């Protein structure tokens, strides 16, 4: 039943990955990052989604000490990709000459290296602590119980990128509004704002509830049964927004639409 | 009022004379000749270093050295076997359109929108490459130049004229007039006695170097002629045009022989070249690829599809073992 | 094209001295440089090599740890630093210009030289001390311990002529290529490990010592020398 | 007018003879065309 | 390999380094092409091939003036094209319109924006006030033309020069709107022989063009 969303995620990631190599005529500095994001989403779909369904079928355990780490690693990578894309869009729209001069493969390689380096930092201690303390990962049954990780890594994973993204969105909207005061030159500068708003609100809606519930489940204890019931359904929403990001960032350029129509 | 009728009568006389000799066609005598089959060629070398569109290319006589020009303002000499660079020559103007390599290997020439042909010395005691002379006198841009020896060179320009120069003195010795449009391409005969020029008036002329007079005039194309090549035996033309058509002319029958075209080709032709034996005809197109034709049958034997932009250069070595192409993607490829 | 060397003099064992060379008349930064040493009764010997871009540096096996070679492109000067001098270092020192690309002539110009006074290898063999001999034909031969023919088709043998009181002059490079400015009376040929030099008609200016040199691997090695006495 | 008059005085031959000459030249040097592993320099 | 091949490889690597070094400086200059007919006043807009250089706000520009069917192919990588028209000679406005149409629809210039200068406004204003020559003698459709309600005339201008100026600007713009499909935009401007702000307009238009290219690059439009 729910397994369909994994298939759609894998298909979308494969379509995004293929639409860069075979199509060609695509600038590396802005299109190679989308391949990295698609690869991260595909790894999420392959290494995370099939395992939680097994637990849903069993309502028990069997795994945990390495799944948890892989899930955290790949989710952090995806969020970092989104934040990097937002920052790069803002930089490319305010000082327009510079950005054109700076564009090279040495920026794409650096961005990929930095995001993947930050992604792995939060997942290393997950098996280190779990393999030396069974209670930290098994409660009463696979769930991360230790507050020393939940209340520490969550801010770095979610709460700082959210602030960066909202500030970037506001500044970009202001800059685009100011420029139009100086015709196709005016009409094209509103569609960009519409797309940016759509993307920002989709991200906010899809990611916000889970972290709020997770923080309340720790610092407000509040009936734990209701909190775990909410967590069982909120965490899949974060999974769902992994086959949407490769799409909403793609199917607005006519080249991508034609490539998807012809390939599929 | 009276001369127009005489000119029309003479044109009718020439047309009637030409028709009397059309007793056969190539498509009928070649029915006993087997096709060349399918020809596969793959890239063996890739030359990197240019940062802009490449406009001209020319081989040396030793089949190893190669010279190329681009819009970045630099002229590069390549070692084709190892891909090593031999020289790098800055240009005083970046709007270059042609280049040439001396048959002795001592000089290289280039020119473009500055209306000047410049000659460089490659063998000096100081170790540097320096400019030897600048040739001025044209009023339009320079479109093609070719060496005859270390002291004689022929140029074609957009002011409808061609010229023969004396490098020792820098003075023009013969001017060739008779075209009504810009002159695009030149081709020099193996015996260094006659040369051929194409122009934007859709006509081709044969010139005598020693006297400076036009001998024959050919017509047939519907648009500008972009490239002209010379069959090895010295008795044929190969011309390409912007109407997506190639044609073969003969200097003894004084008329057309065979037409190379296809319904799926709607782009222009940029370069034409022959193989050693003359069986294969190579042509560049705006469809981002190069086609291989059978000269005696007007069939298609193969295609080279390794470029990502327009093909602007095409050449064949004297020993016939390689083909070089140049494009606007800043890359050179060697095919075999 | 001119190379002038400086320095030299009398030193005691255990001391040190620095040599210099001043270049003019060519693009110094595009050429590589060598130092070649000649003893009164030994012949020519190679010392060191420095690349045009200061990339690679090579030394002889009898000077490593004592000699240092350096380059100064903005001043067009060469330097050779020598320490812990021995009695075997008394000899004449020359500076040689080299450039490397397809078709080049890498040993075309030699300097004048200065004098210093103190207090696996491929063997190149010549065996004749003096060939007595105008208008006659003369043939001079060389023999190598290992083949000089490389897989790319090139054979690396060089010929030099030293007139009395003059620096060595290049005649033939790569066994068949006549150097610029040389009259067509000189020719050379060979194959494998045997090589010959032929002069069609001798003149008064063809008196001197002829040397053979190989350029396959470092170190560079010279022959004993063949003297032609008219 | 003079150019047309000069061009009119050309000794022409049949198209068949020229095409036969072209075919003969192509056939004569067929063995020397390397485009039509131990020998390839590339 | 032999030692000489190693030295040749070192020389080739140095040549590659020097080629790479030169490319960085070239990329910092924006290139412009200047086209126009005689009497249009091309030589005064910013005051074989003629060249000029100027700088605004630490950005360098390089403008080329050649002297058209053949040499136009080599200018397909320029940032923008500048076109100058004399708007105070009614006899030759159709020639300017035909030239502008022939430039706008050229197959090699399908991605290059055009900055359009309508020059010599003072002579047009003087002629319109004088009343010794009428536009209706050459353009019959002008008698039925009315100034749009969204016009923004400069204060103090008589409402007889605005009608002519907007008629001419509309006549030029209508060609640009008939084709292009959004790939390039026209930037009309009114200028004169004494104006000095002309440098800033080119800078703003080039910044806008680069902004549009960046927006297209990020899959936003
Ligand atoms: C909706 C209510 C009634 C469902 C109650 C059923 C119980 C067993 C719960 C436990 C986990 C639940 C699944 C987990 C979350 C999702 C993701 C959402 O995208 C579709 C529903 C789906 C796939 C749920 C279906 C119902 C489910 C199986
Ligand atoms: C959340 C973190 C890890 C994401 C990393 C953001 C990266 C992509 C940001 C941080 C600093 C940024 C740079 C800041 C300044 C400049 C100079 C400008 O003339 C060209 C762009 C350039 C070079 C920016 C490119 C994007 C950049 C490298
Ligand atoms: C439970 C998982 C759920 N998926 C996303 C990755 C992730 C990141 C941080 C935290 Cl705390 C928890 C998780």
């Amino acid at each position: 039943s729910i397994v369909i969303i994994i298939i759609m995620t894998i298909g979308g990631n494969i379509l995004v990955i293929m639409a860069v190599s075979m199509e060609k005529k695509l600038h590396n500095a802005t299109n190679y990052f989308l391949m990295s994001l698609a690869i991260a989403d595909m790894l999420v779909g392959l290494l995370v989604m099939p395992l939680s369904l097994l637990a849903i079928l069993y309502d028990y355990v069997w795994l945990c000490p390495v799944w948890i780490s892989l899930d955290v690693l790949f989710s952090t990578a995806s969020i970092m990709h989104l934040c990097a894309i937002s920052l790069d869009r803002y930089v490319a729209v305010r000082s327009p000459v510079e950005h054109s001069r700076f564009n090279s493969r040495t920026k794409a390689i650096m961005k990929i290296a930095i995001v993947w380096a930050i992604s792995i930092g939060v997942s290393v201690p997950i098996p280190v602590i779990g393999l030396r303390d069974e209670e930290k990962v098994f409660v009463n049954t696979c769930v991360l119980n230790d507050p020393n990780f939940v209340l520490i890594g969550s801010f770095v994973a979610f709460f700082i990128p959210l602030t960066i993204m909202v500030i970037t969105y506001c500044l970009t909207i202001y800059v685009l509004r100011r420029q139009a005061l100086m015709m196709q030159a005016i009409n094209n500068e509103r569609k960009a704002s519409k797309v940016l708003g759509i993307v920002f609100f989709v991200f906010l809606i899809m990611w916000c509830p889970f972290f709020i519930t997770n923080i309340l489940s720790v610092l407000c204890e509040c009936n734990q049964k209701l909190m775990e019931k909410l967590l069982n359904v909120f965490v899949w929403i974060g999974y769902v927004c992994s086959g949407i990001n490769p799409l909403v960032y793609t199917l607005f350029n006519k080249i991508y639409r034609r490539a998807f129509s012809n390939y599929l | 009022d009276q001369l127009r009728q005489e000119a029309e009568q003479l044109k009718n006389q020439i047309r009637d004379a030409r028709k009397a000799c059309a007793d056969a066609t190539l498509s009928q005598i070649t029915n006993n000749i087997d096709p060349v089959g399918r020809i596969q060629m793959r890239t063996r070398r890739t030359l990197r270093g240019h940062l802009a569109k490449i406009y001209a290319m020319h081989w040396g006589t030793d089949s190893r050295l190669l010279v190329s020009a681009s819009q970045d303002g630099k002229l590069i000499i390549w070692d084709s076997y190892t891909t090593n660079k031999v020289h790098a020559i800055p240009l005083r103007s970046s709007w270059v359109m042609t280049c040439a390599y001396a048959p002795s290997g001592n000089y290289v020439a280039c020119g473009g929108l500055d209306n000047i042909c410049s000659i460089y010395n490659l063998k000096t005691r100081e170790g540097n490459v320096r400019v030897s002379r600048e040739l001025a006198g044209h009023t339009g841009y320079l479109s093609c130049c070719r060496f005859l020896d270390d002291n004689q060179i022929v140029t074609s320009s957009g002011d409808t004229t061609c010229a023969l120069w004396d490098i020792e003195t820098g003075q023009q010795t013969t001017t060739f007039t008779g075209h009504t449009g810009d002159v695009m391409s030149l081709s020099l005969a193996p015996d260094t006695r006659l040369f051929v020029s194409g122009a934007c008036d859709a006509s081709a002329k044969l010139w005598d170097v020693r006297e400076g007079m036009c001998r024959q005039t050919f017509t047939g194309h519907e648009s500008d002629i972009n490239a002209i090549c010379f069959f090895p035996n010295g008795n044929a033309f190969a011309t390409g045009s912007d109407d997506a058509t190639c044609r073969l002319f003969d200097l003894r029958a004084d008329q057309e022989l065979m037409t190379y075209s296809h319904d799926n080709i709607i782009c222009g032709i940029t370069s034409v070249s022959f193989s050693k034996s003359g069986r294969l005809l190579l042509a560049g197109y705006d469809d981002f690829n190069c086609n291989v034709w059978d000269a005696l049958k007007a069939d298609r034997a193969g295609v080279l599809a390794g470029h990502d932009n327009r093909v602007s250069c095409l050449g064949v070595t004297d020993d016939g073992m390689a083909v070089a192409t140049g494009s606007w993607d800043s890359f050179l490829k060697i095919w075999n | 094209v001119q190379l002038v060397e400086s320095g030299g003099g009398l030193v005691q064992p255990g001391g040190s001295r620095k040599l210099s060379c001043s270049a003019s008349g060519f693009a110094f930064s595009s050429f590589g440089m060598h130092w070649v040493r000649q003893a009164p009764e030994k012949g020519l010997e190679w010392v060191a090599y420095i690349s045009s871009g200061s990339g690679t540096i090579y030394y002889a096996d009898t000077v490593k740890g004592r000699f240092t070679i350096s380059r100064d492109d903005p001043k067009n000067t060469l330097f050779l630093q020598m320490t812990s001098l021995r009695s075997e270092d008394t000899a004449m020192y020359y500076c040689v210009r080299s450039i490397y690309y397809y078709g080049s002539s890498p040993f075309d110009f030699w300097g004048q030289g200065t004098t210093l006074t103190v207090s696996s290898d491929i063997v190149m063999t010549q065996a004749t001390s003096s060939v007595p001999v105008p208008g006659e034909s003369v043939s001079i031969s060389c023999r190598s311990s290992k083949s000089l023919l490389h897989s790319n088709g090139n054979t690396y043998l060089y010929w030099f002529l030293q007139r009395p009181g003059q620096s060595p002059q290049l005649l033939i490079y790569r066994m068949s290529n006549l150097a610029s400015g040389v009259p067509d009376r000189f020719s050379g040929s060979g194959s494998g490990t045997a090589f010959t030099l032929t002069i069609s008609r001798l003149e008064a200016e063809d008196v001197g010592v002829y040397y053979c040199m190989q350029h396959l691997e470092y170190p560079l090695t010279f022959g004993a020398g063949t003297k032609l006495e008219l | 007018v003079e150019q047309l008059k000069m061009e009119a005085n050309i000794d022409r031959i049949k198209v068949s003879k020229a095409a036969a000459d072209l075919m003969a030249y192509c056939e004569a040097h067929a063995k020397e065309d390397p485009l039509l592993a131990s020998e390839n320099p590339f | 390999v032999s030692a000489e091949d190693k030295a040749a490889a070192e020389r080739s690597k140095m040549i590659d380094k020097n080629l790479r070094e030169d490319g960085e400086k070239a990329r910092r200059t924006l290139r412009l092409l200047l086209l126009g007919a005689d009497n249009s006043g091309k030589s005064t807009i910013v005051k074989g091939i003629f060249e000029t250089k100027f700088q605004v706000d630490k950005v360098n520009f390089h403008m080329f003036d050649v002297g058209r069917r053949k040499w136009i192919q080599c200018f397909n990588d320029v940032t923008a094209i500048i076109f100058v028209v004399d708007s105070s000679d009614y006899n030759r406005l159709q020639e300017a319109l035909n030239d502008f149409k022939s430039i706008w629809n050229n197959r090699w210039l399908r991605t290059i924006s055009v900055i359009l200068f309508l020059n010599k406004q003072d002579l047009l204003a003087e002629k319109v006030l004088a009343g010794k020559s009428k536009i209706e003698d050459y353009f019959p459709e002008f008698a039925r033309y009315t100034t749009p309600e969204d016009a923004t005339p400069e204060p103090g201008e008589d409402p007889r020069v605005t009608r002519a100026k907007y008629f001419i600007r509309k006549e030029f713009v209508d060609i640009s709107t008939a084709s292009g499909d959004g790939r390039h935009i026209c930037y009309p401007h009114f200028t004169c022989a004494v104006d000095t702000e002309n440098a800033r307009r080119i800078f703003n238009d080039c910044k806008d063009i680069i902004l549009q290219m960046n927006l297209r690059e990020y899959n936003l439009v």
